[PDB]
């Protein structure tokens, strides 16, 4: 069926060059023209570049002209979007759109990928910290409130954070990285509590991440 | 569908009662066949894949002279001889040089010098052979009929989209039949052995590029060649057409090679057809078929449907598709389901007399939703007309002015037939033929004229035909004798053949 | 130079009513438009080909029309599992096709009272180096607000990094984590802090001007 | 290689385009025009010869055309 | 001391190409990369229709650009007549042997 | 590219050897011989034309030879 | 003139050299060349008036070696070009040439 | 709904111009500013002396 898998994840440092490789399989992609559509967080979609059925022809947008060149292997039915001269405006989610084209660039029924988290960050190797959050100590003796183990200044995105071995997961969701003034990442969320747990159930977030090695068991303080 | 935008679309109308009609499916041209009580089916030849090609004599174009050697002989002391002369991978040439006492010899006169060099081809081109029992003509069939969603993706050649079907033509099975859902089945009678005469065509493979190279041109290249079935280091017969033995002043004989002849052999393909390759099979971008359309099992879908009621919507404001036909899209706003669209071309709107004929015969609304689309095609007459695509009082119309005349379309069809006769030749008499004693005697005398024309001149370029045609025009303009028609018909039959490119 | 503009961008309606979304153009694009359907966190689909015919597996409740350069949607019945972000696309002449802007659909919810959580800055985190005065705002409508931190009778902005959550199924839970990035010396030189909510359901914003050292 | 044969002798006349189609028409005319621009005296050299041949005031132009076309490409 | 003249290319290579299209009677096709001299270009007519993205059937306008890049070129040098250095060897007949 | 002009128009006739001197004599003869071998009917097509011209049984041979030489290299 | 092509040289006539249909620049460039007349190596061919191909020809080294029919070749031992041909015109003043 | 066609200029201007010559039998003249499409140029033959 419609299976457009994407690869080439991770982060893009300012000054290097990478390749977004879409593993397109399941159709005759020697005739299907391929396209590339961004997804900016907070803004709309952006059109980047596309490759025609004929191998030589390939167009880009005027804002990204002369920077991102694509290549299609007809024996592999794959793409290679060369990410040359990546600036700070390329922090979006790239996709792969494939449709049949009798002419150079056209489609009647469109296909889509799953997305690739491509962000730009210029910082060193940092670990996730445990920042508390708690409501006021006036109506916390039975009711509903909002709190959450805040994880900021981590590198890279994301950090797998749980809440009491999968118990207080009523409002915990994997939010994307809040862009700071540097390459540090941040996330913040709320949660729903029954508030009958101060003294019995500990609010320890298991903040664990592989390439940082920072695990500090801490609790929120009212 | 799939033949409505291409400029080389030809209309083949008029049958032998609707039984069969002989047609020629060209590679770039499209064929629209319309009938009396059968739906209009558009045919277009798409690909021609040649599989399992054996190789022939493969030439070399870029050589490389390896470590050479030389040996001289004193005059009246015999001739020169090297140990690497009898090898077949080394080139060799004897010459007569001046030899004296300053060169160490002891007898003045003309000596003997043999310079030997190892011939080593770097990049060779491979010429393959095309067998007539290996052609796989793909034919995309698509009826006009009840068009779905205006235009669908044409990559869905599967069991869905029942108005379209693919037909693979092999000479091992020359008949085929495409099951069109509701429309019955169209039968084909293709003759791929009587196609583009592939016993006299080869297939060159040169530096990731391909061609359709003629056989008589390919057997006459002055380049080093071998048998063909060896991928290692070949024998390379006729090495002397690429190396050059130059002696400056009979003192030193340096053999130097000519350059890479790839640019010299791209310029020598003045009439080849560039093909491509999608794997082990070489797809052509040219050719023509020869197909008879058995239409006995082609029945019209939707004759039993009722007419529409009202409430049409005129989206996608129509245009002329370079032939006088108007492709009209409509949006039937109604949940009646399978209704039949009342479309007719009419001047004098109080009468609504149908003056122009209809291309998409029996148009059918397919979808039973609120807004069911449809794509039609009408042929208005020359002048002013209205596209009345409704009935009652809620009908919508559209004024159309088809610029031209009847004699202009007659001259256009005559020019199109002259180009069709110059391109195809003997097969051009069976492009719209229904069979009889009129489309076969003309084809027979044209086959006699083709045997007396293609064998007579047979080797002329574009310019040489016009050069001898001006001479034949001068021979027709003067030389008052009985043989004055043989120099004027042979002027037109040359200039039309080599002017309408 | 053809910028696909969308008007309107949000309609506070109920599931079951109609919705008309229009995409505009500058030049003469005749009919070749394509609508899209993008849920947040999922892969985007289409809605209609040439604003008249949907894809495989999309019902006929959603359709469009052609009117010059404007293409208005016609939705019969709105479902609660259908409210997402929609886009437009250009397919005229030669690419790059120009996308729209993004049209979200909001629903009615409880506009009774927002949250009044202040979070005093948890002094061990202040000794660690950072400062998170997280004035939590939850269960409020609409999602837009203007938080002005009146710190010692002065306007301080430019550091507010909010985080708006997705809409809930029963009450459309919207959050706003207002955070003011301050150092240790900025916390030592400032004493009076004041948070804002700017809730459009009420007639007066609850400005809690709490002092440093209270709860 | 030097004597490469040209494929215009056996060009495959179909509806599509051949390999060299743009440089097909203005190929020999450029050659004969460039050669007759580089050699100005050979027109007078042919007119001294082709006037002697024919002697019919109409075959002299034919002999002049055939000499002027046999001169750039010798064959 | 030879001076250089016009230097031809004999071995070329086409870089990344592109081809801009245009609807019929809606203008002409134009590339933004047509404003460089290293891009060769040619204008032509192609068929356009409802399947090709346009709403007007007819002969469109197609302009294809391709970046030209020569890898190996030849160089012509000129000959100044005031810089010829002929070397003439003389040899009288006298006391010399065959090894001289 | 296609019409590369030959350097034999301005060949430096000197005492030493040129670049292509061994393949200078048999350069055009192989071309006209191969072209007349591939198309045998053009000799009869030239005999049908050159017999009509000339009309002296001596210029007909010159017409036939120059038509058969103007045929492989078109120019 | 004095051609230079892959460690080979020729004595090429001027009227033959200024009529080569190949892409050239003016010789005075020491960087990326302008390449006047690029339309002699690339070939623009539209397939069926729906797709336009652009392809370069082969390396023209063999086609320009076969075009140098009557050009004498020469060597080059550095900045000077030694010729392998030519002729002089010398008057032999034998007034001081005495018999030894 | 009008779409544009080839649009002509009627009031032009010439910016900072430049010109350079080459010696006779020393090649043809060339500039690096000839490698842009926003520069018009024309080759000519003028007298040159010591």
């Amino acid at each position: 069926e419609v299976q457009l898998l994407e690869s080439g994840g991770g982060l893009v440092q300012p000054g290097g060059s990478l390749r977004l490789s879409c593993a397109a399989s399941g159709f005759s992609f020697s005739t299907y023209s391929m396209h590339w559509v961004r997804q900016a967080p907070g803004k709309g979609l952006e059109w980047v570049s596309a490759i025609s059925g004929e191998g030589d022809s390939a167009y880009y947008a005027d804002s990204v002209k002369g920077r991102f060149t694509i290549s299609r292997d007809n024996s592999k039915n794959t793409l290679y979007l060369q990410m040359n001269k990546v600036r700070a405006e390329d922090t979006a989610v790239y996709y792969c759109v494939g449709g049949y084209s009798n002419f150079y660039y056209y489609y009647t029924m469109d296909a889509w990928g799953q997305g690739t988290m491509v962000t730009v960050s210029s910082a060193s190797t940092k670990g996730p910290s445990v920042f508390p959050l708690a409501p006021s100590s006036k109506s916390t003796s039975g009711g509903t409130a909002a709190l959450g183990c805040l994880v900021k200044d981590y590198f890279p995105e994301p950090v797998t954070v749980s809440w009491n071995s999968g118990a207080l997961t009523s409002g915990v969701h994997t939010f994307p990285a809040v862009l700071q003034s540097s390459g540090l990442y941040s996330l913040s969320s709320v949660v729903t509590v029954p508030s009958s747990s101060l003294g019995t159930q500990t609010y320890i977030c298991n903040v664990n991440h592989k390439p940082s090695n920072t695990k500090v068991d801490k609790k929120v303080e009212p | 569908i799939r033949c409505i935008g291409v400029s080389n679309r030809d209309f083949v109308e008029g049958m032998s009662g609707g039984t069969w009609v002989d047609v020629v499916l060209e590679h770039g041209g499209c064929v629209t066949v319309m009938a009396q009580d059968k739906p209009t089916v558009d045919i277009e030849l798409v690909t021609t894949t040649v599989s399992n090609m054996a190789e022939v004599r493969s030439y070399c174009y870029e050589a490389s002279i390896s470590d050479m050697a030389s040996d001289s002989r004193c005059p009246t002391q015999g001739e020169a001889y090297l140990d690497k002369q009898s090898d077949t991978q080394y080139v060799c040439k004897r010459t007569l040089v001046d030899r004296g006492w300053g060169n160490g010899c002891g007898l003045f006169g003309k000596g003997s010098l043999v310079t030997c060099a190892k011939f080593a081809c770097s990049k060779k081109m491979t010429g393959k052979s095309i067998q007539p029992e290996n052609l796989e003509y793909r034919i995309m069939l698509s009826v006009h009929g009840s068009q779905h969603s205006g235009m669908i993706v044409n990559d869905t050649g599967h069991e869905t989209d029942e108005n379209r079907a693919k037909v693979e033509i092999t000479p091992n099975s020359p008949r085929a039949e495409a099951t069109l859902g509701g429309f019955g089945s169209l039968g084909l009678d293709c003759e791929p052995r009587t196609g583009l005469d592939f016993s006299d065509l080869y297939y060159l493979t040169m530096n990731n590029k391909h061609w359709l190279v003629h056989k008589e041109w390919f057997h006459d290249i002055p380049l080093p060649w071998h048998a063909g079935a060896d991928t290692g280091t070949p024998h390379w017969n006729n090495k002397e057409a690429l190396v050059e033995f130059k002696d400056a002043h009979a003192k030193r004989q340096t053999v130097v090679v000519l350059g890479s002849q790839e640019g010299a052999v791209h310029t020598a393909l003045a009439g080849a057809l560039e093909a491509e390759m999608d794997g082990a099979k070489g797809r052509l971008s040219s050719g023509h078929l020869k197909c008879r359309l058995k239409m006995d099992k082609l029945r019209l879908k939707g004759v039993s449907y009722s007419l529409c009621t009202a409430a049409f919507t005129f989206t996608k404001i129509p245009a002329e598709t370079l032939h006088g036909t108007v492709t009209v899209e409509v949006q039937y706003a109604g949940t009646d389901g399978p209704c039949k669209v009342p479309a007719q071309m009419a001047v004098d709107m109080q009468t609504l007399t149908p003056v122009g004929r209809l291309i998409t015969a029996n148009p059918v609304i397919t979808e039973s939703t609120e807004n069911s689309k449809m794509m039609l095609e009408l042929d208005p007459p020359f002048g002013d007309s209205y596209i009345v695509i409704g009935v009652g009082e809620k009908k919508i119309t559209h004024h159309w002015h088809r610029s031209g005349s009847t004699i202009g379309k007659a001259f256009e069809a005559t020019v199109r037939g002259a180009k069709r006769m110059a391109v195809l030749g003997d097969t051009a008499w069976d492009f719209g033929s229904v069979g009889g004693a009129l489309n076969s005697l003309g084809k027979g005398i044209h086959q006699i004229f083709g045997a007396a024309f293609k064998s007579l001149f047979g080797g002329m370029s574009w310019f040489s035909q016009i050069l001898i045609g001006t001479l034949l025009m001068w021979l027709g303009l003067n030389t008052k004798n009985g043989s004055i028609s043989l120099m004027c018909l042979a002027l037109g039959g040359v200039l039309i053949f080599l002017s309408t490119a | 130079d053809i910028v696909m503009t969308q008007s309107p961008a949000s309609l506070s309606l109920s599931p079951g009513e109609r919705a008309t979304l229009s995409c505009r153009a500058t030049q003469s694009i005749s009919t070749f438009l394509a609508w899209y359907q993008q849920k947040p966190g999922q892969a985007p689909r289409l809605l209609i080909y040439d604003a008249s015919t949907r894809a495989s597996g999309i019902p006929a409740r959603f359709s469009g029309s052609r009117s010059g350069t404007d293409f208005t949607l016609t939705i019969t019945r709105l479902e609660p599992e259908d409210f997402a972000v929609y886009y437009c696309q250009q397919r005229y002449n030669w690419p790059p096709y120009s996308f729209g802007q993004g049209t979200k659909l909001e629903i009615k919810r409880t506009v009774a009272a927002p949250s009044v959580f202040i979070f005093p800055p948890s002094d061990e985190q202040l000794k660690s180096g950072t400062a998170s005065v997280v004035c939590l705002l939850n269960n409020f409508y609409p999602r837009e607000a203007k938080v002005q931190w009146k710190v010692d009778n002065a306007l301080q902005s430019g550091n507010s990094q909010e985080s708006v959550t997705e809409q809930d199924s029963k009450d459309s839970t919207y959050s706003l984590s207002s955070t003011l990035t301050l150092s240790k010396a900025d916390y030592e030189k400032h004493k009076v802090y004041a948070c804002e909510v700017t809730h459009q359901g009420l007639s007066s914003p609850v400005t809690k001007s709490f002092n440093r050292g209270e709860c | 290689a030097v004597t490469l044969p040209s494929h215009s002798t056996r060009k495959l006349q179909t509806r599509s385009q051949t390999w060299l189609e743009s440089r097909e028409y203005t190929k020999h005319l450029i050659r004969v025009e460039n050669w007759i621009f580089r050699n100005p005296g050979f027109a007078l050299a042919a007119a001294a010869i082709a006037w002697l041949l024919g002697s019919s005031t109409s075959q002299k132009v034919i002999y002049l055309v055939m000499i002027l076309l046999i001169a750039p490409a010798y064959s």
